[PDB]
């Protein structure tokens, strides 16, 4: 049960951050003037590790989830 | 195309002073009003559109060579569905013999 | 064996020994080394530049295009194609949102209507303004309007490019070409931008 | 099977430069490779 729950959460986060790694939620591609993107609040050290600083992984995920949801079902339609 | 009202030929399209004039080889000339303002067209991804698979999706529950899935149909409450995968985006559609279609079709 | 990566048989050896031109190469590759050493170590920096370097033509963002013999209609009284007459509804919004983008005097009787593939705009992460700005920079002899980049499925995004009279002054070296053949060629060069 | 479940739930999202079909095939080809530990049962059965 715990394996299934943790795997579902991990897979959701991995898919979200593998989508928004070059994709910018504010359109186009990311603009890294630092570890942090300029158009968004994406840090470079969050894309691949979602466990060291989970709060910074739960903030970005919370910011661009609804749109992520609309985009996700837009490809999978028609 | 435009069809001549007398010889039923395909009239040739010419453009003059913001007007489209159809000239036939029989001498008949006509003016198009609205339905003739389409010079050319092209649609893309023709092998993956919805109109390409309409008959196939309609026939899918009856073809015995299609993949079946263990899922309840929300309409007739049959306990299996037909799963089809179309296109290069691998769109999954579940269809049932009753007429149910995921993607709301 | 796929197109662009064909390395089957002796295809690449034949490309070398026959001194075939670059247009005849089926598996051509290149290795690009970054300039900034700080960018060099970071993989997101390398990944963003690699995705920045990827040929997206305007043609591959299009679901369909229609070549219409229409001029500009500032009012609701001019004639349009019947299937696309509802496009005039978002035209008025385009005027009310672009005070400095006004339609000029030299607009011809030629319109190319474009239907954007919203899935490709999402999968490739391409904004509407990136397309519009790229088209306006490369094609100064056209007038471009578009709908809103809406987020609701079933409401499409429409690109409409009105040609200008200067587009029909350029083609003089081939004097046996009418405006229809010129406008089609302009459509071909718009798609390849 | 887990990849197929993600495909059925629309949870497979390709990166830039790949279609969903190509990314799904890349996932399936990588998932169906024998691990290095396949030789443990082989070397347990044999006397070198
Ligand atoms: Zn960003
Ligand atoms: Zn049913």
């Amino acid at each position: 049960k715990k394996v299934q729950t943790a795997l579902k959460a991990s897979l959701e986060f991995n898919t979200f951050y593998a989508f928004y790694e070059s994709r910018c939620p504010k359109g186009g591609l990311h603009d890294f003037q630092d570890k942090k993107c300029v158009k968004c609040g994406l840090f470079t050290y969050i894309i691949y590790d979602h466990l060291s600083q989970p709060e910074l992984v739960h903030d970005y995920y919370n910011n661009y989830k609804d749109q992520y949801d609309k985009e996700k079902m837009s490809i999978r339609s028609i | 195309m435009k069809i001549c009202k007398a010889c039923s030929s395909c009239m040739v399209r010419t453009y003059v002073d913001g007007n489209i004039i159809f000239r036939c080889s029989c001498g008949e000339s006509v003016q198009g009003d609205s339905q003739n303002l389409l010079v050319s067209s092209k649609v893309y991804h023709t092998g993956e559109m919805e109109d390409k698979y309409k008959i196939f999706i309609k026939n899918a529950p009856f073809d015995p060579t299609n993949c079946q899935i263990k899922k309840d149909c929300p309409n007739c409450h049959l306990d299996y569905l037909t799963q089809i995968c179309i296109g290069s985006q691998k769109i999954i559609i579940l269809v049932c013999r009753c007429g149910y279609m995921s993607n709301r079709g | 064996v796929a197109g662009g990566t064909n390395k089957s048989g002796i295809v690449r050896p034949q490309e070398i020994f026959s001194a075939k031109p670059v247009e005849a190469e089926q598996s051509s590759e290149m290795l690009l080394r970054l300039k900034n050493p700080e960018v060099e170590t970071n993989k997101t920096y390398a990944q963003e530049i690699a995705n920045s370097i990827e040929l997206i033509t305007f043609e591959r963002l299009i679901l369909q295009w229609h070549l219409l013999y229409e001029t500009y209609s500032s009012t609701k009284k001019n004639v349009m194609y019947p299937d696309f007459a509802s496009d005039v509804e978002w035209m008025t919004d385009f005027l009310e949102n672009h005070p400095l983008l006004q339609p000029p005097e030299d607009i011809a009787n030629w319109c190319i209507r474009l239907e954007l593939n919203k899935t490709t705009m999402i999968l490739k992460s391409i904004s509407l303004e990136s397309i519009i700005n790229s088209l306006r920079a490369k094609h100064p002899n056209t007038y471009i309007m578009h709908s809103v980049e809406n987020t609701a499925s079933g409401i499409p995004i429409i690109i409409r490019i009105y040609l200008r009279e200067s587009a029909f002054r350029r083609s003089t070296n081939t004097r046996m070409a009418t405006d229809e053949k010129i406008a089609v060629n302009v459509v071909d060069k718009l798609l390849n931008s | 099977e887990e990849i197929n479940n993600r495909l059925l739930h629309g949870d497979i999202m390709p990166p830039i430069g790949l279609t969903t079909h190509d990314f799904y095939e890349k996932l399936q080809l990588n998932a169906l490779k024998f691990p290095d530990r396949i030789l443990k049962p082989i070397m347990n059965s044999i006397n070198p």
